[PDB]
């Protein structure tokens, strides 16, 4: 009987993994502060891996990978991007990005490069079209910002005329094989798309909640795959894998390829798996691109069930065993 | 580091014998006084525990002591009679009736100054004393009574040194006389205060385990005294044999006592056996270590499940795998980690012998501080009152000197001592 | 990856190699401590031979 | 030539300094009886092995060694074995009572009765010391006496000797072979009243030790002679740059210099390779680059921890054996791609290396391999305040109960002390965590 503790209550993810677990008869749940846990389901911020892999006889895993914050935090994302070769600045799937701190760096140089064609200026934070309106912005908030390039001509789904984003569910286990979860998400915005009201920002903002129309065209303003797929095979005569999955899997195997020296358990004392939300925006020639990382993810409703059974098996029934997948292993 | 052995009344001095005539069998001394053993390990400690003599002969460093001649004539003529130094034996004639008062506070005091003589003669013998150890039980009147007395005032004289106990707990189930919760009370509070560590035998646990486990039907004191011997053998094993420990008893107090009050050992032993009966097969390490656990196995009537382990010692003997030993000791804390207080990280010690105990070929002792000790006070508490709110059988005490008063202040102090094991309990 | 300093000689050799430059109390205060601790020791033994002696 | 008295404290200390002084005896060709016939020069020289040993006018030479244990088992093993002739009897200092894993007891009860004798033969040796480097201190965080009696003559010896170096060899506390509950406040007490009179120290886990000597020795379950052997291996790469012919660390100063620009901060992991049983009867040496990239695996260092996840502020390749400048900038080359090294932006990022010809001795029997190629890397990276954590949580479950505390109260402590060390170790952990970000 392994054991387990849990030290992020507010996992909706793992709250089901936890319950999963004590289902199986073979996973009892320490208190939080117990040190002799087989599993920790740990915190979101100052995770204590200094303490982890020191109890002799004890095999210690925790859902955690150190150092994973380098991707899943907006001005790390782009500093990570800009300075390894593995990336490079020619990188083909993430939109122009710069780092300002609030108290232009060569953030100033690329816009008037924008002056000199009178191309697209819009960008994000929080949208703006000038300098001005957004730099003024960030120094209301005192807290580290980013600026991107806004995607002025996405791809709408018709009927509505209208925005969203897709997240991938990628599972990265003890052995650093990468499973992305066959299972997506379109989190669609009901309000149709238009680039005249900016400052109008909810046919622009994809979030979920943000979208406190909810629920016209698809229940949740969520389209799961199957649908997507369709509509692709239909309205433009291609396959969600043809157009877009393939992009997917090269920006996740990417991403997680980069990093995989600095994180990496394999001949570390203690072990680490994550699960990550990868978040992509097609735009409207098929092209993806990769918005932003999510190190602590939330899964759709309807999937939390299937996602969190391939949690265990995958991720932690292979390191602490018991008595036709759901995953696409990205190879490497 | 000399150690000081006292025995003290009928049961202290039945027990006491079984020891010495269980480690004179381990380190090859006969009941001449003469070694005759193949190891040299028996004799690299001997000195803890023995004196030696002229003519290379080994005598025990231990002090006789009863207010009736009865069970000291017994000593003197048993099998290891002739192996105390006859100096050693102090006694009385009137005896103490059970009474705890006779054997504090009257006929106990006459003797006393008699047994703190041989006392000091032995200490200044020694090279370094580590302190004491004393065996009585707490329900009679010498051993309870005149045992605490012995303390208090080797406390004074010997404030640094480390005074340990075995103390047999009275019980119903095996009972001389009614008062025994009286003179048990008394006795804990003087327990509390004045040693470092005491070993609780309790008189129902190797009752129940004569009884329940070996099938006994009809158990003696003799059938409970072999219990005794085989975890008095167990506990002591560390301090008379060399390890990768080198222990002593301050360091076993240091290490188990986190709080000066809680000084009350569960001991256990495995795997029990009767007397005679030897079974054939050796225990699988996986074995010793579920049975050494067992609350069928603990020398102190109390349930573990119902309290928290704050400290735990075990010693393991025989050729085995200290691999193994380690893996399974490792196993039964991971599994049970709930049972052992969080607040003191990795509370539980682990020690090997070579050498086992005579007729085993494996065997394992357990000194556990458990928080569920306070079961037994809770029970000889309810004894107590069950006679105290009626002042029965008092009389045989305030006819002696003493007061109501020394009686409320008693119980008190082992009431405390139930709040305090259940503070911890809790935390 | 530039070497500098190096020192050679018959029982080995030694260097440094660059990839990238930059961007206590008196013997009386010991008396004392030490000597309080003691103190406070015999006072907490006097306590005790007090607490026997009643 | 400037010499180093090694001073060996409690049972940690004093196995550790037998292990190490054997070595030191094969690698010098010095005899269980003190004759070196080496050396020429009989009865004396200013070479650089006499900054270890001294010689007799009869030509045996003598550890500038020092043992102090409370309590007689342990020394008068050193009394009685192979190497009784090597040291002079004064050298071996005893106790009758030993500290009972009770940092107070070992610090002031008994502690106080023995610091005036044990600083006159350190005097005796200071005094055949024609310029004197300093002090080399071994000792365990554990127990009473390598705790508490540590800190004692660390605090005085900055008072006798406030010109000298100090530097210390300090076992960290590992359940899977600790001899106390209590070791976390051993710790933590000796940590706060030495950091101020130590310029270099080197922890070594036992849980490090423990693990290398199974996975890479399979030894089963490693015994004190298995781990003091191995750990004498790496206190002889850290020493031979002062008993060998050599240009960089010459003087105990150089250590300081090299390893530790802020003073606090001065614990710099230790990570060695390659570690080959004797028993594998077939083995593939291992190349400069294959050992060197073993410098950056933690099941290779002296504490486990994750160096990626931290900074360096300076490192040194120390090698021993068959090994020439070129393959080592071809595998650092190499390494530097592949491999986390981020340094504090103040400090060049860069190797001090050294390279000393004679490969690594092996004691006969030993559980070690010889080997053509051997290195040690001393690295002073920030990712080693893990184990400062791990102590003083431990450190803090036990105390915010107080259990134990009276222990040391009783003995002259007072419970302030223990807030008092163990607000120092927030610091400690806190200076860390600055120069790491
Ligand atoms: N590596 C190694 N560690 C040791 C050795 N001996 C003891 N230790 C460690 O030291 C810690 C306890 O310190 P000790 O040196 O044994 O205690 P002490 O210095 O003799 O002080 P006392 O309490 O008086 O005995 C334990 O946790 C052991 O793991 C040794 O020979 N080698
Ligand atoms: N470069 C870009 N061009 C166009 N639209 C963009 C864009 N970058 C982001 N967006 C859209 O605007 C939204 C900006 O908000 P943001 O991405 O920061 O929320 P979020 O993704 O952090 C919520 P969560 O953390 O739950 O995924 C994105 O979700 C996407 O819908
Ligand atoms: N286990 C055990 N208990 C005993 C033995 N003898 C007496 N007792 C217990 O001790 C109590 C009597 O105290 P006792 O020592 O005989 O009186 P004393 O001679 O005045 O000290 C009773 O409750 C008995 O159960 C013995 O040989 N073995
Ligand atoms: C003299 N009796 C004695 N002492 C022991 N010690 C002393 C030395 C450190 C120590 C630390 C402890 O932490 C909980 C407990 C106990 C002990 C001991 C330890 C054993 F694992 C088994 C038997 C023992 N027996
Ligand atoms: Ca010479
Ligand atoms: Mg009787
Ligand atoms: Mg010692």
């Amino acid at each position: 009987m392994y054991t387990f503790v849990v030290r992020d209550e507010n996992s909706s993810v793992y709250a089901e993994v936890s319950r999963l677990l004590l289902a199986t008869g073979q996973w009892k749940r320490l208190r939080k502060d117990n040190p002799r846990f087989n599993l920790m389901l740990g915190e979101r911020n100052r995770l204590p891996f200094g303490r982890l892999g020191h109890e002799p006889g004890l095999v210690q895993l925790v859902n955690y990978y150190r150092g994973a914050d380098k991707l899943c935090r907006k001005a790390s994302l782009v500093k990570l991007i800009k300075t390894s070769p593995e990336l490079s600045e020619s990188c083909t799937w993430f939109p122009e990005s710069y780092v300002i701190y609030p108290t232009r760096e060569v953030f100033l140089a690329a816009y008037n490069r924008r002056r000199e064609g009178r191309e697209g200026n819009v960008w994000i934070a929080l949208i703006s079209s000038e300098a001005s309106e957004l730099l003024d912005f960030i120094d209301e908030q005192g807290q580290v910002h980013v600026i991107q390039k806004y995607l002025e001509k996405p791809l709408l789904l018709e009927p509505g005329h209208r925005k969203f984003d897709i997240r991938s569910w990628v599972l990265v286990d003890h052995l650093y094989n990468i499973y992305l979860y066959r299972e997506g998400v379109l989190r669609t915005s009901s309000e149709p798309y238009n680039s005249a009201n900016f400052q109008d920002k909810t046919c622009h903002l994809t979030n979920h909640c943000i979208q406190k129309n909810y629920g016209r065209y698809e229940e949740g303003n969520e389209m799961f795959f199957e649908e997507f797929n369709q509509y692709l095979m239909d309205a433009l005569n291609t396959t969600l894998e043809n157009s877009i999955l393939l992009q997917i899997k090269h920006i996740i195997r990417s991403c997680l390829m980069c990093i995989e020296p600095a994180i990496s358990t394999k001949h570390l004392h203690y072990q680490s798996f994550q699960l990550f939300g990868f978040d992509f925006m097609v735009d409207e020639e098929l092209k993806v691109w990769l918005i932003e990382v999510n190190g602590a993810p939330a899964c759709a409703q309807k999937l939390y069930a299937e996602l969190c059974q391939g949690i265990v098996d995958v991720a932690i029934s292979s390191v602490f065993p018991l008595a036709t997948s759901i995953f696409i292993k990205l190879h490497h | 580091r000399e150690i000081v052995h006292i025995q003290a009344g009928q049961c202290g001095n039945q027990i006491g014998a079984k020891f010495w005539e269980v480690i004179s069998d381990e380190h090859g001394i006969d009941p001449t006084g003469s070694y005759h053993g193949d190891s040299d390990l028996q004799l690299e400690r001997i000195n803890v525990y023995y004196n030696e003599a002229t003519g290379n002969k080994y005598v025990p460093r231990a002090i006789l002591v009863d207010l009736e001649p009865g069970t000291m004539d017994s000593v003197r003529s048993g099998p290891f009679g002739q192996i105390f130094r006859p100096d050693n034996f102090v006694f009385g004639q009137s005896g103490a009736g059970n009474n705890w008062a006779k054997g504090h506070y009257t006929e106990g005091a006459e003797l006393v100054d008699s047994v703190l003589d041989v006392v000091r003669k032995e200490s200044e013998s020694c090279d370094c004393l580590q302190g004491f150890q004393l065996t009585h039980s707490l329900g009679g009147g010498t051993g309870s009574g005149m045992g605490t007395l012995l303390i208090s005032k080797i406390r004074e004289e010997y404030p640094d040194r480390i005074m340990n106990t075995f103390s047999v707990m009275p019980s119903p189930k095996v009972s001389d006389t009614v008062v025994e919760p009286y003179n048990a009370t008394l006795s804990v509070h003087q327990l509390v205060e004045n040693t470092d560590e005491t070993y609780c035998i309790d008189n129902e646990a190797l009752y129940d385990i004569c009884f329940r486990t070996l099938k006994l039907t009809t158990p003696t004191y003799g059938d409970l005294n072999h219990l005794v011997s085989a975890t008095m053998s167990g506990v002591t094993t560390c301090l008379r044999f060399p390890g990768q420990l080198n222990a002593d008893l301050r360091k076993l107090a240091v290490n188990m006592v986190p709080f000066p009050r809680l000084h009350f050992f569960m001991p256990g032993f495995a795997p029990l056996t009767s007397r005679g009966s030897q079974q054939y097969r050796a225990l699988t390490v996986p074995e010793l270590t579920q049975q050494m656990f067992d609350s069928k196995n603990m020398m102190a009537a109390c349930d573990p499940r119902h309290g928290r382990y704050l400290t735990v010692a075990a010693i393991f003997r025989g050729r085995m795998s200290m691999k193994e030993v380690d893996e399974q000791m490792l196993n039964v804390q991971n599994k049970n980690s709930s049972y052992f207080v969080e607040w003191i990280p990795n509370n539980v010690k682990t020690a090997v012998c070579d050498i086992p105990p005579r007729g085993l070929k494996m065997s394992a002792t357990f000194i556990g501080n458990s928080t569920a000790i306070q079961e037994l006070f809770k029970r000889i508490s309810e004894q107590f009152t069950a006679m105290f709110r009626r002042k029965a059988f008092l009389h045989w005490y305030t006819g002696e000197g003493m007061d109501e008063m020394e009686f409320t202040e008693a119980e008190s102090n082992m009431n405390d001592l139930v709040s305090e094991y259940q503070q911890y309990q809790d935390a | 990856m530039e070497v500098i300093e190096l020192n050679k000689c018959t029982s080995g050799q030694s260097f440094e190699v660059i990839l990238k430059p930059p961007s206590d109390p008196s013997l009386e205060e010991i008396q004392k401590k030490l000597e309080a601790a003691e103190e406070r020791r015999k006072y907490q033994e006097a306590e005790l031979l007090k607490h026997l002696a009643e | 030539m400037r010499e180093c008295i090694s001073i060996h404290v409690g049972q940690a200390g004093v196995q550790i300094g037998n292990a190490c002084w054997e070595l030191y005896c094969l690698e010098h060709g010095i005899q269980p009886d003190g004759q070196m016939p080496s050396d020429k020069t009989i009865g004396g020289g200013d070479d650089s092995f006499n900054t270890f040993f001294s010689e007799t006018g009869a030509g045996k030479h003598v550890p500038r060694a020092v043992f102090v244990d409370l309590e007689p088992t342990v020394i008068d093993e050193v009394r009685t074995g192979t190497y009784r002739q090597l040291f002079h009897p004064e050298q071996l200092i005893t106790g009758k009572e030993d500290a009972a894993n009770n940092y107070a007891r070992g610090h002031y009860t008994i502690g106080k009765e023995i610091i005036d004798l044990v600083l006159d033969r350190i005097r005796k040796l200071a005094d055949q010391c024609t310029g004197l480097q300093g002090f080399l201190v071994f000792h365990s965080f554990g127990g009473g006496t390598g705790s508490g009696f540590t800190s004692l003559l660390m605090e005085r010896l900055s008072v006798d000797y406030g010109k000298k170096s100090k530097l210390e060899f300090s076992i960290y506390p590992a359940p899977q072979v600790s001899t106390a509950v209590v070791e976390p406040y051993n710790s933590i007490l000796t940590t706060h009243t030495t950091l101020e009179h130590s310029d270099c120290a080197f922890m070594v886990d036992n849980e490090a030790i423990y693990d290398i000597c199974r996975r890479n020795l399979d030894i089963e379950r490693p015994t004190y002679t298995n781990l003091n052997r191995l750990i004498s291996q790496i206190v002889s790469s850290i020493t031979a740059s002062l008993r060998f012919d050599g240009a960089l660390n010459v003087d105990l100063t150089e250590f300081q210099t090299n390893l530790v620009p802020y003073p606090r901060i001065h614990f710099p992991l230790a990570t060695y390779a390659p570690v080959i049983s004797a028993e594998k009867a077939y083995h593939e040496q291992l190349s400069v680059a294959e050992i060197t990239n073993a410098c950056f695996e933690p099941a290779n260092q002296m504490v486990k921890c994750d160096p990626r996840h931290g900074k360096y502020m300076a490192c040194c390749l120390l090698y021993r054996g068959d090994v020439v400048p070129k393959d080592v900038n071809a595998a650092i080359a190499t390494i530097k791609t592949k491999r986390s090294i981020q340094f504090v932006d103040w400090c060049p990022t860069g190797f001090k290396v050294g390279i000393n010809y004679q490969p690594p001795t092996v004691v006969p029997g030993g559980d070690l391999a010889k080997v053509q190629r051997a290195v040690c890397m001393l690295s002073n990276t920030t990712a080693i305040a893990e184990a400062w954590a791990r102590l003083d949580h431990k450190f803090d479950l036990m105390y915010a109960k107080r259990a134990f505390v009276h222990w040391y109260v009783g003995e002259g402590m007072e419970e302030g002390e223990f807030s008092e060390a163990r607000e120092d170790m927030a610091a400690l952990e806190k200076d860390y965590e600055e120069v790491g970000v």
